[PDB]
């Protein structure tokens, strides 16, 4: 109902952490609660922060990827940049990155870019995984990836970008996105020949 | 045993039974089983009957299978009790096979050629092995 | 199977390990291609994603060892897929494709070409 | 409701009481039915299904209103307990329960009367007639346990209610039902088996004959 009554939800979110019930909860329930709290633009951020801190190391060690992406998306849309939880997410993503679907990779890239996460090697490995499945990407994933804030830094290597560049021209059809990607190409480390050739078809 | 005799006579006449009535008799079999334990041979008799007029209630078959297993288990436990109590006191191929056959007949009260079909039908039902 | 006799069991029970799969959101407040060489980890989602490059899919199911069966939507979705996606690469599990040119209906289709030709052969033998 | 203490008949009084107890919270007043409390308490003979209707009306009291009418609840408890005690030993010719033959008919009645306990708070006692009526139901089921279970519709649905009652006596009957079932070799769906196993765990009963059956069935 998009019912904004945050002074009521604050009581429930205080109870969740007062009774130490934030640790035994199932991961999927957490990934749904936080995503819902990121839908009405919750205000009392400190309570959500204390809720995030409670969950221990054991829980993050073996969470499935599908609730993990929901949790990171809820953190990003809530504009949270907790330091010691991003390292947990980063090292946990090492073992399950192959299992991510193309939509999940597209979501994760921009969700991490929007929270100021600066561990370059994990974003590079995510970009490599995305380029591996380049033929398997649809329009929505292209919008979520190429429309990310500051994607120019993630266009670093030649072999990690070209594999998806074509698909981008072939599939997406909104002219605004075409001009956005054409403008973003100019601020990377790609060579001039490749940039010129890509913009020869991209702009339109 | 009177109800088992009823079942086998009804089978002999090759009638088309009111399956619900057969299931009711099967349920009451366990009611009467408390007074006197049904034998392994009568129980397998009832099993083959209820098979051959297309009974499909499961539970009646389950009770008979468990009764047969109970008879076998009780016989084996009695034999082991006898051996333990004895402990507490302190062509040739046919010659070997006669002991095995007599032990089998003494224990399960049935031939192997028919035990091996009871196991076949139990596997067909998909019971947990 | 008869011994289950409609009992849902623990697979269909309401255990806390079953609601975990339910990632819907908890909002409202309650002819066929035989493909081999895949990996057992490869989900059916990845299967649909790869082979929809050729044609649409109604049903698909994996088996142990990478064997799997896929049913197409239309005959055109098959006629392209029988020869296009052969030996393509996916997740280090290069596929090998075979097609059941004989179908549960196409066998009855072959029965008549068998029997009329048999009648012709019998006429030849009599002559 | 003030005048109907003497300008109403017992049937109309209990029917009106049922109607009022079924109504929503926003239009319920205690003083109105506090008079119906002593009006309907008096009675001589009433049908089993009608006294079941009175039990249902006793259930339907709204929870916030429930503490306010605790005294009326207790008086109704005493009356219905006395009536059911007189009714159990009546023959089936007059509708009594001792001449009954089926399992569904009883389990529709003792279930309601046993679920009727969850009205008074834990820090309060129970009416003597109510306890004696529970004892009477226990005796009435222990005297004919064998025919109730052997029905096509087994009475296992009544098992939780008896275990809900703090009265230990009821636990013996509840265990006896499953004991006879184990001696009968019935089969249950796995959910019911797990529920019975959990019930065994909570109340830590120490029967051995049913232990083997529970082990094999689990």
């Amino acid at each position: 109902k998009v019912f904004k009554q945050d002074r009521i939800l604050k009581q429930c979110l205080d109870y969740l952490v007062e009774s130490n019930a934030a640790v035994k909860l199932s991961a999927t329930s957490i990934g749904a609660m936080l995503n819902s709290l990121a839908a009405i633009r919750f205000t009392y951020h400190r309570s959500v922060k204390q809720f995030m801190i409670a969950i221990s190391t054991e829980q993050w060690s073996e969470m499935d990827a599908s609730p993990l992406v929901k949790i990171v998306s809820a953190m990003a849309k809530l504009s949270l940049r907790l330091p010691q939880v991003l390292v947990h997410v980063g090292d946990r993503l090492l073992d399950v990155y192959t299992f991510l679907s193309p939509l999940d990779t597209a979501l994760v890239i921009n969700s991490l870019q929007s929270i100021g996460y600066g561990n370059d090697e994990v974003l590079m490995m995510l970009m490599r995984h995305a380029a591996s499945s380049a033929r398997r990407w649809d329009e929505v994933s292209l919008t979520l990836l190429f429309g990310a804030s500051g994607v120019h830094r993630l266009l670093r290597n030649v072999e990690v970008a070209a594999p998806l560049l074509e698909q981008a021209a072939g599939k997406t059809s909104s002219p605004h996105l075409r001009q956005r990607i054409a403008a973003s190409l100019r601020r990377s480390a790609l060579p001039r020949a490749l940039v010129q050739s890509s913009t020869s078809l991209l702009t339109g | 045993h009177e109800l088992v005799r009823v079942l086998t006579a009804f089978a002999r006449a090759k009638i088309v039974p009111p399956k619900r009535f057969l299931a009711l008799l099967g349920r009451r079999f366990a009611v009467l089983n408390k007074r006197k334990k049904l034998g392994s041979l009568p129980s397998y008799r009832a099993f083959v009957n209820l098979y051959k007029m297309g009974h499909d209630q499961m539970n009646t078959f389950r009770f008979l299978a468990d009764c047969i297993l109970e008879t076998i288990d009780s016989n084996i436990k009695a034999e082991k009790k006898r051996l333990r109590l004895a402990q507490l006191q302190s062509d040739p191929h046919l010659l070997q096979n006669l002991r095995a056959r007599e032990r089998f007949k003494r224990l399960t009260e049935l031939k192997p050629s028919m035990f091996t079909k009871l196991l076949l039908v139990l596997a067909r039902f998909g019971a947990p092995h | 199977n008869p011994w289950n006799d409609g009992d849902a069991g623990w697979r269909g029970a309401a255990t806390g390990a079953r609601a975990n799969r339910g990632r819907g959101g908890f909002r409202r407040g309650r002819q066929r291609v035989q493909v081999s060489g895949l990996s057992d980890e490869t989900t059916w989602h990845t299967l649909k994603d790869h082979l929809r490059q050729a044609g649409e899919v109604t049903f698909c199911k994996v088996f142990s060892g990478g064997r799997a069966v896929v049913e197409f939507v239309t005959p055109e979705d098959a006629a392209r897929a029988i020869t296009e996606l052969q030996a393509s690469e996916l997740e280090g599990a290069t596929l090998f494709l075979r097609e059941d040119r004989e179908d549960t209906v196409l066998v009855n289709t072959r029965r008549k070409i068998r029997e009329v030709r048999d009648a012709q052969l019998r006429a030849r033998k009599e002559e | 409701a003030i005048r109907f203490a003497e300008e109403s008949d017992l049937f109309s009084a209990v029917q009106l009481f049922s109607f009022i107890c079924q109504q929503e919270k926003e239009a319920i007043s205690p003083d109105a039915v506090k008079c119906l409390a002593e009006r309907v308490i008096e009675g001589k003979d009433l049908d089993q299904e009608t006294v079941s209707v009175l039990c249902r009306a006793l259930r339907s009291i709204p929870r916030p209103h429930r503490p306010e009418l605790l005294r009326e609840i207790g008086e109704m408890m005493e009356f219905l307990g006395g009536e059911v005690k007189e009714l159990l030993e009546l023959p089936v010719a007059k509708g009594g329960l001792k001449g009954d033959v089926s399992a569904g008919d009883i389990q529709s009645f003792i279930s309601k009367f046993l679920s009727l306990d969850g009205l008074l708070p834990a820090d309060h006692d129970r009416p003597g007639t109510y306890m004696a009526a529970i004892v009477a139901c226990v005796d009435y089921i222990t005297e004919r346990l064998e025919d109730i279970v052997s029905d096509e519709n087994p009475p296992f649905s009544i098992i939780p209610h008896l275990l809900n009652i703090n009265m230990e006596e009821t636990r013996r009957c509840g265990q006896a039902i499953i004991r006879e079932a184990a001696e009968q070799g019935i089969h249950f769906p796995t959910l019911q088996v797990f529920r019975f196993l959990l019930a065994l765990g909570d109340h830590n009963m120490r029967d051995q004959r049913v232990y083997r059956h529970l082990r094999n069935e689990f």
